[PDB]
């Protein structure tokens, strides 16, 4: 009967009108309503999709809704709410949370169950609807759409801390010490005028306590328009954006979204002293809803037992890591063993045990291996891939910057230990100053990075794994001069690393033709898991630990010994951590006599190179 | 005037905990009293996994949620237990005294810090990257009359240099024009320090969160710049205090060297409305404000051998 | 009328030229010195799949020889260097730009780079270029930095942030 002043909006007919909707909707009418021919009608026409999830969200305990326009278009009689949402959302939201108030009651007591209803009762819900309109961008919005829902997309640049919104002020009596406390109004505190106590009632007694009321969060953010809708010689735009309740710390920096909320706008005082302000709004939105652009399941670890329980897994993730490079197995083979690593330890008298392994690439200037370190960034779950040819000597460590929007100071990490616990890559290795060259030595040595600047002195974790690509002098790596003339790297730093790979390319008419033959098969257009890897390389890295055992005793001093019939200490310690880690493969819990006989197979192949 | 009856169930409960704990009987608390009377000490620390099996939690629970409300009431119990038991240090040669928490059940990061906590005792971990000066701060504040020259003492401040305003005992009217007695006042120890994230709890992409942590008292200094410090305390909210009409002129109203954000011009939401204000907005930040501080990241043969056991 | 002028055009616009208060700060000094604007009321600018664009290239056809007429009409000033004129239509053109499965992705983006002697016409040629396609770009030595320069820090004096 009655209408909320302002607007058209009834709760009654509303009210009555969502319930039906709810109990009424299903998928058959979402598909009645597009429509759009090869519907599919399997089941889904009676599954009662929003009963289900509202059963499902009861049982669970979380209030998170997903309210769509289309869908709410759908059926006929609701149809008013569509056209009648847009224009006063508020409103329309009051009615939203208070008709979901009882929607927990229609489901309850359905079969008059032992629920108590009562935590029910003290929380409150709330919906995020989205896919409102057409989106539009922030380059076309006119004051004719002030306090409507819309949908814009962009740019994330920055975030803000959370800030404090006074909701119940508190005022304290300084003579008869009485607390009382009085609700603000959109900002303003109408100020008490003399102490409610009828025998204190003293004029001009109230102290306000800042730390005794009550306060909730804000944070805002900062949008600028996407480069591909704007034209020519223009400058971006930006929008600033607010954020409340639960969908505080959701927007990343740097991310692009898609956001539904309120168009507003309010005044800005001219002077910061007088009243007065100036014939000039400032426009925002005020967000509802935001959308962008581990915890693994038993049938997942099913599947990777059965295909762990592979005749040869070596070779099918030898294949499925660069499918696109055609031979160069051998170098595949060493990379599938570094993406695991032989386990690490820390014993208390000897000290940490290093566990990574470390790999240089490097020969004739036009082979792939470029592409071959773009494909292990990928796979691994934390890494880097940044080319060192230039940037600043500490760019891969710690450097202590002042900060650009407040005049403070920031330590801010670099590339190796933003690696940490995983693999880093380097590109154009022989670019990389002499200067910088001896902080990755700190590097691959302690696996730690200390810092002594401004007041601070601190060390951090390294703990990486080195995957590092190079280019010689000249258009050829000619075999008759040794490695150390061409590569132009200091002897420490090549000897340290674990494998060195030297990659040749000669003028050869069945190799040239093969592999132009798969290179055009390739641009003609006519046994690789896709993410298996990934859950597999992390299975393996954080709950398996292998051992050693008497059997590799056995071999491994043998094999270094008739090795020693130039070989230094390292070449074992080379040997341990390929061995352990071809272990941590073919999933096992100690090592053997295959484990060893490969290690030593692939290092000694990285010799005859 | 309106007392409470929650904080005198508190404040009994407090001294019980005192009086009565002594499981090791050893009387832990009041070894610690005695210790503290043999060397001269001003601060007391309290476990909490020693006061989480009394009341099953019931005072534990109560003193956690409402830590600013419920800490006059705990002093003013420990005032008696010290009275009762040892006054000797109930003057000096009083004693400000301070307690410190420490042994909390769980542990917060920075980017958890909420509206929703404040007041309430938190443990909080980061990593330490500026330090400030020990600077005085104005503890209990001591005027006299320019007119009759009587002396009001122990005038308490909260933000800002607050003078009394009704004048004491004869028949003279005088609403200002004090003279602070800097002598007869009682300042305490005063340190600022900035933290930020830790490097496992920085995101893949990430500018660091920062906040400002009060140390006071006793515990000044233990905390350097690049180490890794775990700090618990109370979470606060300070207010801006330049419009809050501060006595000298030397504010100037919010004067400034560089450009506020136009993003949150407006956006911040300010209070108005009350008379001190005027027609001016209050704003808040959160701040931390700290009592208890730990770390997680000579050739002489006689004094060599009273060391070792 | 809104939105009608955008940056880069040349146009005649009419209007009431009116004086501005110049009040608050600064006025002072000033005393009797008014700012000026003027509101505007008309604009005029002084500079697709369709039948006609569909017999414009039939006619071209019809036209033959489109290969060596295209590279000639190139800068008809500059008398030779007509394999170079070849190439840069094959420039302005563009090559297949496919997305091959599991992450690997081919260019079809040409890279003509024209060495040789001062003094044979090197930077009439380029110019001319930029003037056929819409979007280029004419980048230049050390006397401004435009072609790294993917900053994120603009000091705009307008609201003194980051964009
Ligand atoms: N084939 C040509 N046809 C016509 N004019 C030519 C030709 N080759 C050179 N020129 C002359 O050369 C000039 C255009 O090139 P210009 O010498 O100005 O620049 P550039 O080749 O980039 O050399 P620089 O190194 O001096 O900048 C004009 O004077 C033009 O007449
Ligand atoms: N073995 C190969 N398999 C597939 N493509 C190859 C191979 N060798 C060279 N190529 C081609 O040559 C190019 C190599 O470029 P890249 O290796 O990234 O440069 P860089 O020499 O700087 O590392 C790629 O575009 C790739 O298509
Ligand atoms: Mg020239
Ligand atoms: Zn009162
Ligand atoms: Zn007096």
């Amino acid at each position: 009967l009655r209408i909320i002043w302002g607007t058209n909006v009834s709760i009654q007919e509303c009210t009555t009108n969502f319930r039906n909707f709810l109990m009424s909707f299903k998928y058959k009418f979402r598909k009645i309503l597009d429509e759009r021919e090869e519907f599919i009608n399997n089941t889904t026409d009676e599954e009662l999709y929003y009963i289900k999830q509202l059963n499902e969200m009861r049982e669970l305990g979380t209030s998170n809704l997903n309210l769509d326009a289309r869908n709410l278009l759908a059926y006929k009689q609701t149809e008013d709410l569509y056209h009648q949402l847009l224009n006063y959302p508020q409103e329309v939201i009051s009615i939203m949370d208070q008709t979901i108030k009882d929607c927990m009651v229609s489901l309850i007591v359905d079969n008059n169950l032992d629920y108590d209803l009562d935590e029910i009762e003290t929380k409150f819900y709330k919906v995020r609807p989205y896919n409102v309109g057409s989106c539009k961008g922030m380059r076309e919005l006119n004051p004719n759409d002030i306090d409507k829902l819309i949908n814009l997309k962009g740019l994330v640049l920055r975030s803000t801390p959370v800030i404090p919104d006074m909701k119940v002020a508190f005022f304290k009596c300084n003579v008869c010490d009485h607390t009382m406390a009085v609700e603000i109004d959109r900002g303003v505190i109408q100020e008490p005028a003399r102490c409610e106590r009828i025998d204190c009632n003293e004029p001009n007694s109230m102290s306000l306590i800042h730390n005794r009321c009550s306060f909730a969060d804000k944070q805002v953010i900062k949008l600028q328009e996407t480069p591909d809708f704007v034209p020519d010689g223009q400058t971006p735009h930006s929008i600033s954006l607010c954020v409340y309740d639960e969908l505080v710390d959701s927007c990343r920096a740097g991310d692009r979204i898609e956001v539904t909320g309120t168009f507003r706008s309010i005044p800005i005082r001219a002077n910061s002293r007088q009243r007065v302000l100036k014939s000039l709004y400032k426009t925002y939105v005020d967000v509802v809803h935001v959308k962008k652009v581990r915890q693994i399941t038993d049938q997942d670890l099913a599947k990777i037992r059965e295909v762990a329980a592979r005749e040869d897994l070596y070779s099918l993730l030898a294949r499925s890591i660069a499918p696109s490079i055609y031979e160069l197995e051998d170098v595949k083979k060493g990379i599938l063993l570094q993406l695991f690593g032989g386990t690490n330890k820390t014993f208390t008298k000897g000290g940490r045990y290093r566990g990574d392994i470390n790999i240089l690439l490097c020969g004739d200037p036009s082979t792939s291996k470029s592409q071959i370190l773009q494909y292990v960034h990928k796979i691994t779950p934390r890494g880097v891939y940044t080319s060192g040819k230039g940037s600043s000597a500490v760019g891969l460590t710690a450097y202590i910057t002042r900060d650009v929007d407040t005049k403070q100071l920031v330590l801010e990490s670099g590339a190796l230990v933003l690696s940490d616990g995983g693999v880093c890559c380097i590109d154009e290795f022989d670019k990389m100053s002499d200067s910088t060259r001896s902080v990755l030595h700190e590097v691959m040595e302690q696996q730690t990075i200390s810092i002594a600047k401004a007041g601070i002195i601190t060390t951090l974790n390294a703990r990486s794994s080195i995957l590092a690509s190079a280019n010689p002098i000249g258009s050829r790596y000619n075999p008759n001069l040794p490695v150390t003339e061409n590569i132009d790297l200091p002897p420490p730093l090549l000897s340290r690393f674990d494998l060195v790979y030297l990659v040749l390319d000669k003028v050869d008419e069945k190799n040239d033709r093969e592999l132009a033959k798969h290179l055009t098969n390739l641009y003609l257009e006519d046994v690789l898991p896709v993410e298996f890897l990934t859950m597999y390389i992390s299975y393996a890295k954080e709950h398996i630990h292998p051992i050693i055992t008497e059997a590799a005793k056995t071999e491994l001093v043998r094999a270094y010994v008739g090795m020693r019939k130039t070989a230094t200490t390292r070449q074992l310690e080379s040997m341990i951590r390929l061995a352990e880690a071809h272990a941590k493969m073919k999933l096992k819990n100690v090592v053997e006599l295959e484990d060893v006989q490969e290690a030593v197979r692939l290092i000694r192949s990285a010799i005859k190179d | 005037k309106v007392d409470d009856v929650t904080g005198e169930k508190v404040r009994e409960a407090f001294e019980q905990f005192l009086e009565d704990f002594s499981v090791q009987v050893e009387k832990v608390y009041r070894a610690q009293i005695e210790f503290m009377k043999i060397y001269d000490l001003n601060t007391i620390y309290i476990d909490y996994q020693h006061l989480s099996m009394r009341e099953n939690g019931a005072l534990a629970m109560a003193i956690s949620e409402q830590y600013y409300r419920f800490l006059p009431f705990l002093q003013k119990g420990l005032r008696r237990v010290v009275r009762k038991y040892a006054p000797e240090l109930l003057n000096t040669s009083e004693r400000v005294f301070q307690i410190s928490f420490f042994n909390l059940p769980t542990v917060h990061r920075i980017r958890d810090i909420r509206s929703e906590k404040i007041g309430s005792l938190l443990s909080i971990s980061g990593t330490v990257t500026r330090t400030s000066e020990v600077r005085p701060e104005l503890y209990k504040a001591s005027f006299t009359c320019d007119m009759c020259r009587a002396i009001v003492d122990n005038v308490e401040q909260s933000f800002k240099y607050t003078e009394p305003t009704f004048c004491p005992n004869p028949s003279c009217e005088n609403r200002a024009f004090w003279t602070l007695n800097v002598t007869r006042s009682r300042f305490l120890d005063w340190q600022k320090v900035r933290i930020q994230e830790n490097a496992n709890e920085i995101p893949t992409g990430s500018m660091p969160r920062t906040l400002d942590v009060i140390l006071r008292g006793d515990s000044v200094e233990r905390a350097k710049p690049g180490d890794r410090c775990k700090f618990t305390g109370v979470e606060i909210v300070v207010p801006d205090v330049t419009q809050l009409g501060l006595p000298g002129v030397k504010p100037s109203s919010t004067l400034d060297t560089r450009g506020i954000s136009k993003t949150t011009e407006g956006l911040n939401s300010g209070v108005t409305g009350l008379r001190s204000l005027g027609v001016r907005d209050l704003t808040y930040k959160i701040s931390f404000l700290a009592c208890h501080v730990i770390s997680i990241g000579e050739r002489d043969q006689e004094v060599f051998l009273n060391s070792l056991s | 009328l809104v939105r009608s002028l955008s940056p880069g055009d040349i146009v005649d616009v009419t209007g009431i030229f009116l004086p501005a208060p110049y009040t608050g700060f600064k006025a002072l000094k000033a005393g009797l010195l008014t700012e000026t604007y003027l509101e505007a009321q008309f604009v005029r600018q002084h500079k697709s799949l369709t039948s006609d664009v569909e017999e414009r290239v039939m006619e071209l056809i019809t036209s033959g020889d489109v290969y060596n007429r295209l590279a000639k009409s190139i800068a008809p000033e500059i008398y030779g260097n007509l394999d170079v004129k070849k190439a840069l239509l094959l420039l302005l053109v563009g090559g297949v730009d496919k997305r091959v499965g599991d992450g690997m992705k081919i260019r079809g983006d040409i890279n003509v780079c024209l060495m040789g002697d001062p003094g044979v016409a090197k930077s009439q040629l380029l110019k001319a270029i930029c003037k056929i396609s819409p979007r280029g770009v004419y980048t230049t030595g050390k006397g401004s930095s435009g072609v790294g320069l993917t900053a994120a820090v603009m000091k705009d004096p307008v609201t003194d942030e980051m964009i």
